[PDB]
Order: structure tokens, then C-alpha cells, then sequence
RNA sequence: UUAAAGGAAUUGACGGAAGGGCACCACCAGGAGUGGAGCCUGCGGCUUAAUUUGACUCAACACGGGAAACCUCACCCGGCCCGGACACGGACAGGAUUGACAGAUUGAUAGCUCUUUCUCGAUUCCGUGGGUGGUGGUGCAUGGCCGUUCUUAGUUGGUGGAGCGAUUUGUCUGGUUAAUUCCGAUAACGAACGAGACUCUGGCAUGCUAACUAGUUACGCGACCCCCGAGCGGUAACUUCUUAGAGGGACAAGUGGCGUUCAGCCACCCGAGAUUGAGCAAUAACAGGUCUGUGAUGCCCUUAGAUGUCCGGGGCUGCACGCGCGCUACACUGACUGGCUCAGCGUGUGCCUACCCUACGCCGGCAGGCGCGGGUAACCCGUUGAACCCCAUUCGUGAUGGGGAUCGGGGAUUGCAAUUAUUCCCCAUGAACGAGGAAUUCCCAGUAAGUGCGGGUCAUAAGCUUGCGUUGAUUAAGUCCCUGCCCU
């Protein structure tokens, strides 16, 4: 009633999440003016890295589609 | 072979049992009689109010569900023949064989 | 995304009522989802009498 | 495969009715409405539903009466044609009250204010065969304070077993 | 936003195929069942039949939990614009009457 | 300066004015009690970040069927989601709109955010208009419903008189009844709504209608004892017992008295009943309550860091006090143990969306577990083998073995979780209470009271409430003194 919810603010600011990027993104290489280096990993053969590349990490890699998780030291 | 008739009031499941009757007893079949089951009640109690002022006044709602039995010994081809009744809305029909 | 926790599959949170999905009042057990105020209004409809 | 007790089929055959009828008056308010009657036949489970203006519900080119089928085959689960609907004509518009009440809404909505209103459905149920009726119109009629308006005319029966009947 | 993309041409070929369709007032908080006819169970039939009655082209009505959804002959007219994605067919409403 | 002030006279409304009646929510004569103690559970006040809220004499205070571990939850603390429909318009990403692995932070394996960078495909995101939701406010805007007046008997029109007229007589001096229910006198007659009559339950009875989903007599299979054709239980006809369809049966009718021809009261017989209990319930209101029952709703507030909706907790229970409805005792007409013996309502599974009722056998001291079977039901629990009661033993007027509050330890059941609440079982701790001032509640016969069972709540679930059974009185059949109400 007469207790309004009155913003005591501790925490200030806070921002939704925006999805930025560089103007293109270029995951190829040309080699010898018309052959294809490919630079990032692939995906295991379990119908989600058909077309779906791996993400670089510090120490582990990431599928995008069905979220599969690996590891190697 | 038995055959359930359970109706919604008493008036039309006599009127039924009386068409069954005068639509049974002229072939030669042994009709049973319509065995009288006891009559069920759902008794349901009520606040009659939606906020608490007042007395406790309460609605007491029932039914009367009254059911019956007949026994017929035949064939399933003569079942099937009498079951064509043209029937009023508030009687059900089951059969047991 | 946590969209769906505590499962409410028993107590009062779960019966939901067939008429405004009133859930305060209780809802009987009899093959009967009322609110107990709608009941005596329809009570003629379904087929309960006073007596 | 599965089976209830005649203790709460019955009970569930009544909120079906209860639904059903409730309904069918809460979508077809612009017709004249009287009930529904529904007769059980495993075969075929018929659906009548007595109305003042049945021209509505025979719709355009048969349109309403059987989307109306298709709605109550859709949720109340009956495949293959086994629900059909039925209309019936009631003629005698001055017999049911809920029809006169279902006219007095559409009069009491576009103008056409509460005194004539109230006269000209008194005057009509009263050629009507009826012996006796009473209107009474409540709520904030002109003014702030609910005045309630009622009338009155001929014989009218209030206490007692058939007064529902 | 979006849900994969067999959601929408599945609710609209159900809605062209029929005419009708219900769902009831359970959105997803206490319980999930799924719909009676289809995968999605409420919120994406509500998503998508949104659009379809606040632009007048799909009547609502309520009963008691469940939203149904009835067509108009200005329905019809209006859906003609998905009937730009099929060959022209009308659904069993108003073409025949036995 | 004002368009009224005023005079008879009618109908309401009001009176703290008079008269006549009614009510066991008023009394007399009584019964059970409460108010005394403990406990359960609401209310006020305290306390708290929150202790959500309305209701406050009958007509609020175990009421919202309101019995909360989160659910219910509407209140606080912290954190996600848009379900922002739909139009124009900004970037339009040379197609990048949402979803997340590991580490940090956080209850979180919530991508809430940060380090990191893959995926989704023209439905996005933002802005400008609008829209939705709200158990947010307003019942003094309201609908509907309920309660109260009122479970008392009171209201209206047609013809006709009285008056110019609103209106009045009808609708009443008296008698009688629960009654404006009648007789009566009559300026009134025929009449209406209501009360009765209506419907249900209970009470009777038939060689009326009929039943292997209900029983009886004989009878055979067949167990036991006296042994003397007998006695008790297990596994061809008729509805008397169980159930339900119609019709009948009770009307103050027969007699005598009290009464104006009267309306009607009293005593007895025949009878099963000399009349039982409920539902519905007039015109009209309360400025009674419900927006927190509704997708029933007007107005106001918020709408993306949300009064919307989710997740994890706490809270509604929190106690120096006062009050109400209730439960248990204060014993010997009783407590303990053992034996014996009788019910009726009604409920019960694979449900319109998540779920029971329980027989048998075994284990365990117990609450309980395990395997199997039946019941969608007059079929199975179940011939509901209930409590109270009856017989025998122990106690012996001691706060005792009555009372079992408070509190410690352990074990099982449902739940995902009962700890600042479950519940039950076992041991132990053993308080007040010695029949309760002032006042106050209910009640006239299968009635009060004692006592247990079923449903509602539920998953575990009663001391609340609704109905059912068992045992089952003392007092009245009268009045206007206390209180309330009706009419002139
Ligand atoms: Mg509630
Ligand atoms: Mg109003
Ligand atoms: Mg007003
Ligand atoms: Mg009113
Ligand atoms: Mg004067
Ligand atoms: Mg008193
Ligand atoms: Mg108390
Ligand atoms: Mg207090
Ligand atoms: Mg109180
Ligand atoms: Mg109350
Ligand atoms: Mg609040
Ligand atoms: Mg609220
Ligand atoms: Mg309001
Ligand atoms: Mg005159
Ligand atoms: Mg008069
Ligand atoms: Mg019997
Ligand atoms: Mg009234
Ligand atoms: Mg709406
Ligand atoms: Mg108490
Ligand atoms: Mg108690
Ligand atoms: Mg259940
Ligand atoms: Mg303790
Ligand atoms: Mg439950
Ligand atoms: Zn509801």
C-alpha cells in the first residue's frame, strides 16, 4: 500500500546482451588461386558438423549446433 | 444375457420399462423381471455464498440415480433385434453376454 | 534457460478449475471441477436439484 | 479400452451439456437462442439446438452449423462424423425467456431506451399466450445510485415445487 | 524468436485444413502438455493465432479455459493471402454440403 | 433581497409516544454448558525487512468450506522471461535477430553479466501510436449471488360507495389458528402474490408388480455331540425379511363436552401415524459483504530495472496481554486389563490429464514393508464383527493408576524438500485442574446430551463443518414481566 518498491540502487547500470561482430568474417584461405586451406577445426560425425566448425578456446572447443563439448591438453 | 437400463428420472425409466415390457412379452421368450437396484445419491454440500457473512446457510444438491436389470436367455441374433428401441435421450443401454 | 522448476504435480497449486482456472477455493473430488460459486448457478444445467 | 462409473459419467455427461449449451450461448448471441438437446446413439450422437432465428445457424451455404460440428469434434473428441448437428425452428417467440431476454440485449445496446423496451417485450409476451411476466432491469440506470427498475403484469407464480417447471 | 520453421506452415496447413482450432488457457508455467493434433503444445499456437485476431482476420471466442477460433468469409478473403502458397483449395466449411 | 413563504388534508419515513399480539435466536420450571484450568484455532494489540487481506451487535471473530514445508500466496529478500498483439518508421547488418562449452560472480550446469566465438535465418531489436496482464484501489459506480428485516405474516389491482382531489372502505370490533387461516359483523363484493396446497425423506400394509449383483423354507453333498426321529454351522418353490414402481392409508373424521347456525379447542377408540423433519418461498429495502470466483464490468494506477508472469528462501505460526467458537479432564454413575456383542448414510482404479478402496500370506513389538487377488462397484473390502454398552479382575478418595499439558531420545509412513509446526508408534519427564464469580448460549421427544463412523480439505490429514448411526432424560404445551419484532 504505502511501501513503494523505490529503486535503492546498489547496482547502478546493467546492459542486455548484444551480439557484435567484425564486418565479415573470412573462414577460409585461398591457396594457389582457387584451393581452399581450411584454418579452424571441424566437428565429429554425430549429424552436427556437417557444415558446423569448431570455436577456438584456451583449452576447449565447442559444436554450435547441438552444443557438443571436447577437450584435449 | 443381461441388459442394464439406467435412466435419469423415474418417469421415463418406467415409461421405457413399460415399452420393453409390452414389446417383449408377446414372443416366447422367458422375460425376467426389471430387478429394481436401490437408488444412488451424490449429495453435495454448499457454502451458498462466495464471502463469509451470514449464517452458515448451505445448498444441499442431489441426484437420484436409478438404475435396472433385465435378464433375457437367447441367442445374440434376438439381442441385437430388441435393442432397436427407439428410445427417450435420458435412458442408457449396456449389454452383457 | 530455466523455464519450467517445481513441478507442482500434487497440493493445492495443481488442481487447476475447469471454469476461470480459480485455484483458491478448493475443487472437489466427485468427476467435478467447479469453483463452488459458479456450482449453484449450473448446478440445474449438469443435473442437481435443491430438494 | 478405458471405462468410468456410472457415478461420475453422469455428472460428466452433465458438464458436458453445461458446456456445450454455455457456449453455444456465448457464440451465438446474435441469433435467437433457446437450448440444445442431445440425444446419445453410439453410432451417431446427435446434437439439436432449438433456436428463434435458425436462418443464422443454417448460415450462408451450410457454413456455421457444420464449422460448428468441426468445434465440437476438435476438442470433445469424436472422429468420423460421429457428432451432427440439428436446428429446430422454435416458432413461439414469446415462450422462451431466455429468448426474450437474448432480444431485450440487442434492443438495450443500440438505444432504444428501458422504458419502451421494457413495454414493447411486455407487450409481446403478454400476446404471446403467456399468462404473466416480469422484467426487472438493474444496475446504473441514470444516475450514479442503481436504481432498479422493475415491471410487472398479469399472473405470476413464485413459491412452490413447479415453479421451475 | 523464432521456432523451427515446420511450427508455422504446420499450424497454418492444420488451420487450412480444417478451419478450426482450440487451445486452452495453460500457458507452460504449472504443467506442459503438448497439443492434441500437433507438436507445439500452447504458446506458439497462441503466437501464431495472435496476429490472427488482432488484425481481424481470425474471430476469437472463450470457454471456460479453452480459446477457439472461428473463420469469417473476410477470413476466407484474407486467407487467400496463404492460399498464395498453395494451389487454390477450399477446406471442407464451404465448398460442399451434404 | 428572494420565487417562494404559507394554510388545511392524504400516503410513506421517523419518535426516546399509547394500545393489541408473536418468538426458547425472549422468559417461566428444568437439562447441557461456556465464562474456571490445559490445549486447538480465529480476532484485536504487540513484534517484524514480511508477519497479505476483508469482515467488527444479532447480520464479523474453526468466516472467506482460509488445514499454508514451495505450491495456496495476494507480503517481504534476491535473481530470470516477454506470451511488446498489430500499424508506420531507425540500423537492415555487403545474409551477423537468438542459444550456449570452460573459468570468475552468483543456490544454480540462469550465458544474469564478464574473458572467449561458434550456431540460428528477414518471424527479428530499438523508436513512435496502441494492446495485454494484475488476488492493484474503488462493493459509496455496479451485475449476479448470499445474509438480514423474515421464518414474522404482510402486500396489490377490477366493480362499487366517501371526498373536488391526492387517497380511503375492501385490507375489520370480537372468537380461533403457526399464520390477512377462517367464522362473523358488515359499504362492501368476487379475487390475486405470499402462508398452506407443491416436491423429497421418515412412519404402515397386501398370497399387486420381482430379483444368482438381495434372502427364506425344505432338500441333497457334508463336519461335530448325545447316540433317542433331536441341535448348530459350510458348499424345487416365494418375495415375509434387503431394494424400489404404482395405487391405497389420515381427513378432526366417530362419540361427549366447551362454542352465537357457527370458525374452532379438549378426552378416548379404531389406526402405524391424531401429524414428523426439510426445500421452494410475497411487495420492498439495508446506500450489509464479495472487483481477492470468473475471459462480468465502468473509472483511476503500472506496463519492461513491471502492481504482468516465472525460480530459491522467509512469512502468514512469530507473545508482556484481552476476547469468541470448540476438544480433554477435574474421577468410584469412575480409570486398567481380558472376554462378549450389535449399525446406517456414503466413498473407493488407469479420471477433460494423474490418480485411490483393500482382502489374503509372510516379516517386524509398534507405527510399517514385501508378493498376490478382487472391485469402475447391492458383485470386492463388507453378513462396514465401530464406539458406547454387558460380565469378571485391579485401584480405594491420594493431585492417585484421573488429567497427559510441556519436554528429551529413537523408529517408520507421503512429499523433491516437514527444520521457526507434518503425522503415527515406543520409553521417559508428569504442570494447572478439587465441577468454575459478574454474566451469557441452545433446547420440547428418538428431541438435548454421551458416543463413534462417512464426505469436504488432501499426498500424509482433524479438535472445523456437513450427514449418518448407538444409548437416550428431568422438565412446558403457558404468559407479556427482560430482549427483539409485527400491526392499529
Ligand atoms: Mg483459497
Ligand atoms: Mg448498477
Ligand atoms: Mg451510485
Ligand atoms: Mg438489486
Ligand atoms: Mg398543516
Ligand atoms: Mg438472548
Ligand atoms: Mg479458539
Ligand atoms: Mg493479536
Ligand atoms: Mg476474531
Ligand atoms: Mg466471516
Ligand atoms: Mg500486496
Ligand atoms: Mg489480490
Ligand atoms: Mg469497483
Ligand atoms: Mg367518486
Ligand atoms: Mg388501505
Ligand atoms: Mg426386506
Ligand atoms: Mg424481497
Ligand atoms: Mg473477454
Ligand atoms: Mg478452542
Ligand atoms: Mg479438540
Ligand atoms: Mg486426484
Ligand atoms: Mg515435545
Ligand atoms: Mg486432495
Ligand atoms: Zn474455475
Amino acid at each position: 500500500k504505502r511501501k513503494k518498491k523505490s529503486y535503492t540502487t546498489p547496482k547502478k547500470n546493467k546492459h542486455k546482451r548484444k551480439k557484435v561482430k567484425l564486418a565479415v568474417l573470412k573462414y577460409y584461405k585461398v591457396d594457389e588461386n582457387g584451393k581452399i586451406s581450411r584454418l579452424r577445426r571441424e566437428c565429429p560425425s554425430d549429424e552436427c558438423g556437417a557444415g558446423v566448425f569448431m570455436a577456438s578456446h584456451f583449452d576447449r572447443h565447442y559444436c554450435g549446433k547441438c552444443c557438443l563439448t571436447y577437450c584435449f591438453n | 444375457i443381461r441388459i442394464t437400463l439406467t435412466s435419469r428420472n423415474v418417469k421415463s425409466l418406467e415409461k421405457v420399462c413399460a415399452d420393453l415390457i409390452r414389446g417383449a412379452k408377446e414372443k416366447n421368450l422367458k422375460v425376467k423381471g426389471p430387478v429394481r437396484m436401490p437408488t444412488k445419491t451424490l449429495r453435495i454440500t454448499t457454502r451458498k455464498t462466495p464471502c463469509g457473512e451470514g449464517s452458515k446457510t448451505w445448498d444441499r444438491f442431489q441426484m437420484r440415480i436409478h438404475k435396472r436389470l433385465i435378464d433375457l436367455h437367447s441367442p445374440s441374433e434376438i439381442v441385437k433385434q430388441i435393442t432397436s428401441i427407439s428410445i427417450e435421450p435420458g435412458v442408457e443401454v449396456e449389454v452383457t453376454i | 534457460q530455466l523455464y519450467w522448476s517445481h513441478p507442482r504435480k500434487f497440493g493445492q497449486g495443481s488442481r487447476s478449475c475447469r471454469v476461470c482456472s480459480n485455484r483458491h477455493g478448493l475443487i472437489r473430488k466427485y468427476g467435478l471441477n467447479m469453483c463452488r460459486q459458479c456450482f449453484r448457478q449450473y448446478a440445474k444445467d449438469i443435473g442437481f436439484i435443491k430438494l | 479400452a478405458v471405462q468410468i462409473s456410472k457415478k461420475r459419467k453422469f455428472v460428466a455427461d452433465g458438464i458436458f451439456k453445461a458446456e456445450l449449451n454455455e457456449f453455444l450461448t456465448r457464440e451465438l448471441a446474435e441469433d435467437g437462442y433457446s437450448g440444445v438437446e442431445v440425444r446419445v446413439t453410439p453410432t451417431r450422437t446427435e446434437i439439436i439446438i432449438l433456436a428463434t432465428r435458425t436462418q443464422n445457424v443454417l448460415g450462408e451455404k451450410g457454413r456455421r452449423i457444420r464449422e460448428l460440428t468441426a468445434v465440437v469434434q476438435k476438442r470433445f473428441g469424436f472422429p468420423e462424423g460421429s457428432v451432427e448437428l440439428y436446428a429446430e425452428k422454435v416458432a413461439t417467440r414469446g415462450l422462451c425467456a431466455i429468448a426474450q431476454a437474448e432480444s431485450l440485449r440487442y434492443k438495450l445496446l443500440g438505444g432504444l431506451a428501458v422504458r419502451r423496451a421494457c413495454y414493447g417485450v411486455l407487450r409481446f409476451i403478454m400476446e404471446s399466450g403467456a399468462k404473466g411476466c416480469e422484467v426487472v432491469v438493474s444496475g446504473k440506470l441514470r444516475g450514479q445510485r442503481a436504481k432498479s427498475m422493475k415491471f410487472v403484469d398479469g399472473l405470476m407464480i413464485h413459491s412452490g415445487d413447479p415453479v421451475n417447471y | 524468436m523464432l521456432m523451427p520453421k515446420k511450427n508455422r506452415i504446420a499450424i497454418y496447413e492444420l488451420l487450412f485444413k480444417e478451419g478450426v482450432m482450440v487451445a486452452k488457457k495453460d500457458v507452460h508455467m504449472p504443467k506442459h502438455p503438448e497439443l492434441a493434433d500437433k507438436n507445439v503444445p500452447n504458446l506458439h499456437v497462441m503466437k501464431a493465432m495472435q496476429s490472427l485476431k488482432s488484425r481481424g482476420y481470425v474471430k476469437e471466442q472463450f470457454a471456460w479455459r479453452h480459446f477457439y477460433w472461428y473463420l469469417t468469409n473476410e477470413g476466407i478473403q484474407y486467407l487467400r493471402d496463404y492460399l498464395h502458397l498453395p494451389p487454390e483449395i477450399v477446406p471442407a466449411t464451404l465448398r460442399r454440403s451434404r
